[PDB]
RNA sequence: CUUCUUCACGCGAAAGCUUGGAGGUUACAGUCUCAGGGGGGAGUACGUUCGCAAGAGUGAAACUUAAAGAAAUUGACGGA
RNA sequence: CCUUCCUCAAUCAAGAACCAAAGUGUGGGGAUCAAAGAUGAUUAGAGACCAUUGUAGUCCACACUGCAAACCAUGACACCC
RNA sequence: CCCGCGGUAAUUCCAGCUCCAAAAGCGUAUAUUAAUGCUGUUGCUGUUAAAGGGUUCGUAGUUGAACUGUGGGCCACGUA
């Protein structure tokens, strides 16, 4: 993180759950990682996706699709 | 092969001298399967290559105690990642080889830590957390730049090729049951970037697919 | 967990959570003095009363119709009851249920009811008493 | 039943975190309880509440965000004074520079860290990492 | 678009394949982005969520480098020509039928292959493929019923898919979308392709 | 080691403390009812021919049992069904999941 | 689950499905209503939850009985609300 | 068991699959195909093949018998994907301005910024 | 009262484990309470106290011993 | 139920009040089922299984008892999943 | 020590040799301390492995909820 002189020191700055913020480890096969692709109009312009790296747990939960959906509504994408 | 072509992708793009490093695994989310994608990626001299566990394994049957040999090989590099093996195998050595893969592939970030507070470089734990086997306990708990540590031998051998020096131990179960210290140590071994920090955490950044940032690479030499 | 019984007594009414009563119409202290005086002297328990009243006078809840509970006014106006009145319910029942429990050959259930309400009615003068309004030296026989 | 609502409070807090419910309202508060909210809320770990009203005690609307680790409630509560510090701490804490103890004090509600700082002893509350 | 607004005749479309109404009078709740017990074993489905669902798919499968890599996936007999014509079209890699795993279970098997992802479409029947996304950290964005379950499919599209057009048609007509997108189809095309041959099998 | 849960019994959860033991009618050491299967049938009586000849022979009619038949209550528990071919050790899972 | 909502507010389904005392917070779930005797041009306070009676003093008689739930109300007792 | 080995199925089957079509249900030239269309080792080994491969095709004759193609059908399915033109299954659709759901036309209008339309559910029914 | 679909990680050695399971705990800590603490000897002994009377209540050491146990697994086997 | 009432509680040694079977005393009680027994039969033995009965019991009045794989082998109370 | 050697081509017995370990100390005994959170405040257990009574009341015992504790105001500026 830091040392006791401050600075990073000790390898791999860690993921997070791009959701929820748990922690994202390192033997995680249900996390995933989603850039997706704005739009512009007419279109998607890219090199700009919103990026995710999200935990597993959520796909047990049904809220790999649904929390993700609050997390997308709170990031939105078509919406009314 | 000797010549072992990294089928995978990954080991691919890696082999191929593109993103050699674990990290780089456990960053960008990654999982294995190919054992020389490690076995490539770090490699520089020792690394703190080990077998450790020379078991029997049987199933009585009809005519036969059928007896094989489980194996394990701990593969570790002095700082910051580790690798598990066990395996079984009909021949013994085989079985060390087995585990020999399985160490390659079930390699591990260490978060480290100190005690106390940061020093010049962590070599410890970070945090005291559990590994839980069976029969088994063991909590290992933060320590400075000078312990000899609580509890068992065993994994002691490991820490050591994973990088650690000073962490304090609090040991508790049937240590009778050496298969699976071994196994809950691995687990503790895991939990070695458990805990939601406040001690760098803060926000993760985006990084994407290395992997496929090299898709048509990937797509290439490749179809 | 129900002190004589497994299942639960959710049952309720649900308090006035307003406390400003009551969206229609207001009365007077003198009113309700009026009222529960003239209840009183038609001489409910007051709890009974104040069931009563609740849905009779359809003026609710009594604390609130004057800053109070009927009890004290009642005390302090010298309408008091006699006594503490669950520990009577629960008495002329226990009463009526020696009574019954005299007719009775082995119903091990008048026991049983008996034996709890007969406690709980020492609890409860114990409690009178711990609250300075048994009247002391007292107890149910 | 139970008694301290705040010790229930914190089991049920953890389990909130754990499964990720972000937002309690809980029922139903003292004076206590929220001195120790605030402390957590200080410190990084939870978002902000909001104390609802009854007319009879309270009810509390939590905001959580993910960053607890363990919340406990020690019965008994106990003296703290020094050494006792150390011991607390090093007991309960992953490691000695992260978490808080928080002991009920004459300055206040607080925690140990702060009160080694403050250099006052008290009597122990609990601790959250 | 700017807007991404349904119009009277995406209306049309939709209601036409016949996706849009429950299976079972209700259904899986947990799904529960019907508003509507809908007589004779239905429900409405609310059609919001599932346009603004299908676009999304739409948002992320426009970022895949390789579109092949983006996996399809039909065990209804009533998805696979369709699968294949968004296949054909995208390049998508494809799924007909039963599965059979060791897929990427097996980097050592033929199968092979890394996607980045899954799409799936009857979960329910597309187990091993989930468990295979659930191997190796991959979304699966899946055509959903009512009562689909959803379970590591992570962007449900809610969609009544009995066989028909209904699936094909939905298919057909999101692919439109995503080639609106990469790919530069114009909107006011007729988008070529029909559910006729999206469709299914014959005769 | 242990192999059945309510091992027979269908009363733990509810209220039916103890309940109704039966001599079983085949064995008969005395029993409770809910770990004897029960199948409570009707009966069917004749072979088709002898019921033609009972047919021809029927000089009987209608009432709500246009020829009648028999009906046997039947309540299987260990010490009969053995023998009977009848309730043993499924394959697992069924030994917990009711008839349709 | 738990998230578009809130569960301090409720909305249009939300309140109605909480039951009683566990209604966010609890509130007489009775009330109280006007009721009028054909009896006479004189009409009564009332309790949607009664355990007893009304008496119509236009004529002393009861319109309504115990009853537990909300009480019967009857004969063409015509009543209005608050 | 003449069942015939996986072996010969696959073999019988085989040489349809590289040697398409011709053959017999014959089988006595079928036999001689065998013979001619491989390099295998024993007679009867053939002409079990054969005697299989007269039945197979014997049934091919009336199908594409349980797993069995020879490609062109496929082809025919290919074109006649193509109902297009003369299929609109699409505005078949009685009406533009529709028959329908209320709040699915509300969510619609709101959507359709305050469109004059009445707002009707599919029936009311469950 | 569920059953119990089905879900929960979780918990567990498993077997298995719901209402608000054996869950939410060596990341050990809501209260109260009972019990338990190798095995065998012995739950016994004129040990002792209820009890009409059974016998209950209460309750040992000597002596002895390396296991005893548990679940699963596979195997073997069955007058299955 | 908008009733009143203000912690009233909690759980709990001692201590009390319950505890199926069966037994046990004092009386019913008589039919049966059937411990005791008796008979067969069987057996290698067999007074055992098995049979055929059949005595106490059984039901009950009335007492008394305390032991019941007296099993959700899972203290209670709590708050959640 | 305990696991066990030993009926002869024994790895543990006999002797020899070699070796080893610790060492001018070392064997032993008995006890005692940890190991043992294997009596546990920390930190055990008690569904099948020891253990929660057949059942209830119940003084003793313990344990026991909220609430009127609180600061406030103002200013200054800097200051994210």
């Amino acid at each position: 993180t830091y040392n006791e002189e401050g600075v990073n020191v000790d390898l791999y700055i860690p993921r997070k759950c791009h959701a929820t913020n748990s922690l994202i480890t390192s033997f995680d096969h249900s996390a995933v990682q989603i850039a997706i692709a704005n739009v512009d109009p007419n279109g998607v312009i890219d090199g700009t996706t919103t990026t995710l790296c999200i935990a597993g747990y959520l796909r047990c939960q049904g809220e790999s699709d649904h929390a993700i959906n609050h997390l997308a509504i709170a990031k939105g994408i078509v919406r009314i | 092969e000797k010549e072992w072509v990294p089928c995978t992708k990954l080991g691919r793009l890696v082999k191929d001298q593109k993103i050699t490093s674990l990290e780089e695994i456990f960053l960008f989310s990654m999982p294995i399967k190919e054992h020389q994608i490690v076995d490539q990626l770090i490699r520089e001299g020792d690394l703190r290559d080990e077998m450790m566990l020379v078991f029997p394994v049987q199933k009585a049957t009809s005519a036969g105690q059928r007896t094989r040999f489980k194996a394990f090989n701990v593969v570790g590099d002095g700082n910051g990642h580790i690798g598990v093996g066990a395996r079984v195998g009909k021949e013994v050595s085989l079985a060390i080889r087995a585990s020999m893969i399985a160490a390659k592939l079930s390699i591990v970030p260490v978060r480290r830590g100190y005690w106390g507070n940061k020093i010049g470089e962590p070599h410890t734990i970070p945090i005291k957390v559990t590994g839980k086997c069976g029969s088994v306990a063991v909590r290992l708990i933060p320590a400075p730049r000078g312990a000899g540590i609580v509890a068992a031998p065993v994994p002691k051998k490991i820490l050591e090729f994973a990088g650690v020096e000073d962490v304090y131990t609090s040991s508790c179960g049937k240590t009778r049951t050496r298969g699976n210290f071994i196994m809950a140590t691995f687990y503790a071994l895991r939990k070695t970037y458990g805990f939601l920090t406040p001690d760098l955490w803060a926000e993760t950044e985006v990084s994407r697919d290395p992997t496929d940032e090299h898709s048509e690479f990937l797509s290439m030499g490749r179809k | 967990v129900r002190m004589h019984g497994n299942g639960h007594g959710k049952a309720a009414s649900a308090l006035p959570y307003r406390r400003t009563p009551p969206t229609w119409l207001k009365s007077s202290s003198r009113d309700v003095i009026d009222a529960v005086c003239k209840l009183a002297k038609k001489g409910l328990s007051p709890s009974r009363i104040g069931m009563q009243l609740r849905d009779s006078m359809g003026i609710a809840q009594v604390k609130n119709v004057t800053g109070r509970k009927i009890l004290r006014i009642l005390k302090h106006k010298g309408m008091a009851p006699e006594i503490p009145e669950d520990l009577y319910c629960l008495i002329k029942r226990a009463t009526q249920m020696r009574k019954h429990l005299e007719r009775n050959t082995k119903d091990k259930d008048t026991k049983f009811r008996l034996i709890l309400v007969e406690s709980r009615i020492h609890r409860l003068a114990r409690y009178y008493r711990r609250v300075k309004q048994l009247p002391p030296t007292w107890k149910y026989e | 039943t139970m008694m301290s609502v705040l010790a229930n409070a914190l089991r049920c807090i953890a389990g909130a975190e754990r499964r990720g419910k972000r937002q309690v309202l809980i029922r139903p508060s003292s004076k206590v309880v929220v001195k120790f909210l605030q402390v957590m809320q200080k410190h990084g770990y939870i978002g902000e509440f909001e104390i609802v009203d009854d007319h009879r005690a309270g009810k509390i609307v939590v905001n959580l965000n993910g960053r607890l680790n363990k919340c406990g409630a020690i019965c008994p509560r106990f003296d703290c004074t020094a050494r006792d510090f150390e011991k607390w701490v090093k007991n309960i804490l992953p490691s000695r520079q992260f978490g808080f103890v928080v002991l009920t004090t004459s300055l206040g509600i607080m925690d140990h860290e702060e009160a080694r700082a403050r250099n006052t002893g008290g009597k122990v509350l609990g601790f959250f990492y | 678009a700017k807007v991404l607004r349904m119009k009277e005749s995406d209306v049309q479309k939709l209601l036409a394949m016949h996706c849009h109404l429950g299976t079972k009078n209700s259904s899986s709740a947990m799904k529960k982005y019907i508003h509507g017990r809908t007589s004779d074993g239905t429900n409405i489905i609310d059609i919001h969520m599932t346009w603004e669902k299908l676009i999304l798919a739409a948002r992320v499968i426009a970022a895949v480098e390789n579109p092949q890599d983006v996996t399809v996936c039909s065990t209804r007999l009533f998805g696979q020509r369709a699968i294949f014509k968004f296949s054909q079209l995208v390049g998508t890699s494809f799924l007909g039928g039963r599965f059979i795993p060791g897929t990427f279970t097996n980097q050592i098997q033929k199968k092979f292959m890394q996607p980045r992802v899954l799409v799936v479409t009857d979960p329910r029947t597309d187990h091993q493929a989930l468990r295979e996304a659930s191997l190796v950290n991959i979304p699966v964005i899946a055509f959903c019923d009512t009562d689909a379950p959803l379970e590591f499919v992570d962007i449900a599209i809610p969609c009544n898919n009995r066989g028909r057009h209904s699936i094909s048609m939905m298919y057909w007509l999101l692919a439109r979308e995503v080639l609106r997108l990469r790919g530069t189809i114009p909107r006011s095309v007729p988008w070529e392709v029909k559910v006729d041959l999206f469709f299914y099998r014959d005769p | 080691t242990t192999k059945r849960r309510n091992h027979g019994r269908a009363k733990p959860p509810c209220s039916r403390g103890r309940v109704r033991p039966v001599h079983c009618f085949n064995c008969s050491r005395l029993v409770p009812k809910d770990k004897s299967v029960g199948r409570f049938v009707v009966r069917r009586m004749l072979d088709q021919a002898s019921a033609r000849d009972v047919a021809e022979a029927s000089l009987i009619y209608g009432s709500g049992f246009p020829m009648p038949k028999l009906y046997m209550k039947q309540r299987y528990c260990i010490a009969c069904a053995i023998h009977s071919r009848t309730v043993r050790a499924r394959p697992v899972e069924d030994r917990k999941r009711r008839y349709t | 689950g738990f998230f578009d909502s809130d569960l301090s507010y409720p909305t249009v389904r939300t309140e109605r499905m909480k039951h009683k005392r566990r209604r966010l917070v609890q509130g007489p779930n009775s009330y109280f209503m006007d009721v009028k005797c054909p009896g006479c041009k004189n009409i009564t306070v009332v309790y949607s939850h009664a355990t007893s009676e009304v008496k119509c003093n236009g004529c002393a008689t009861l319109l309504c009985r115990p009853t537990g739930g909300k009480a019967m109300l009857v004969t063409g007792c015509g009543f209005r609300k608050k | 068991g003449k069942i015939r080995t996986k072996t010969v199925k696959r073999a019988s089957k085989q040489i349809v699959e590289k040697y398409f079509s011709k053959l017999n249900k014959d089988f006595y030239q079928n036999k001689r195909i065998v013979m001619d269309v491989t390099i295998a080792r024993s007679k009867k080994l053939k002409n079990k093949i054969a005697g299989y491969a007269t039945h197979i095709m014997k049934r091919l004759a009336r199908g594409p018998v349980r797993g069995i193609s020879l490609k062109l059908q496929e082809e025919e399915r290919e074109r006649r994907m193509d109902y297009v033109p003369e299929v609109s299954h699409v505005d078949q659709a009685i009406q533009d301005g529709i028959r329908v759901d209320k709040q699915t036309l509300a969510m619609l209008k709101r959507m359709e910024t305050g469109v004059p339309r009445h707002v009707l559910p599919n029936v009311v029914a469950a």
